[PDB]
């Protein structure tokens, strides 16, 4: 149980912003504050 | 251990707060810009609580929110000014006292 735990593993992301435009409209009409917030946050991870 | 005068807030901020939020965000103030006069406006009305932690709060959004102006956005280099402020953190909340 303990040797199992990943230490470091850091599943790579998607950064591009337009390829997440596309796959949040795919799925979901409206509800735009939920987007818009996240939008924001990959914008941010992508800076610092 | 008592309250915080307003002005004892805008001391506050100015130096032990505001830049430890600057921190977080990842920025720095060659693109963040924020007056004494926002401030100002900002304890006098958007939280009238003795503490100081919404008024970290406040503070926290309006810079993140900064972020994301910059990242993607147009301006190099946002400068809150308090015509401006409306913008990024809404209306005012509080007024009659």
């Amino acid at each position: 149980w303990l040797t199992s735990i990943p230490w470091g593993k850091y599943s790579n992301e998607n950064l591009d912003l337009a390829r997440a435009q596309a796959v949040l409209e795919e799925d979901h009409y409206g509800m735009e504050d939920v987007k818009k917030r996240i939008l924001e946050f990959i914008a941010v991870s992508q800076l610092r | 251990v008592s309250g915080y005068v307003a002005q004892e807030k805008l001391a506050i901020a100015e130096r032990y707060l505001v830049p430890q939020a600057r921190a977080l965000c990842g920025l720095d103030e060659s693109k963040a810009k924020l007056s004494s006069d926002v401030l100002t406006l900002l304890i006098k009305q958007y939280c009238r609580e003795s503490g100081v932690r919404n008024l970290q709060k406040q503070v926290e959004k309006v810079l993140r929110k900064s972020a994301y102006k910059i990242v993607s956005g147009e301006a190099e280099s946002v400068e809150v000014t308090p015509e401006n402020l409306q913008d990024f953190v809404g209306k005012p909340v509080f007024t009659v006292e």
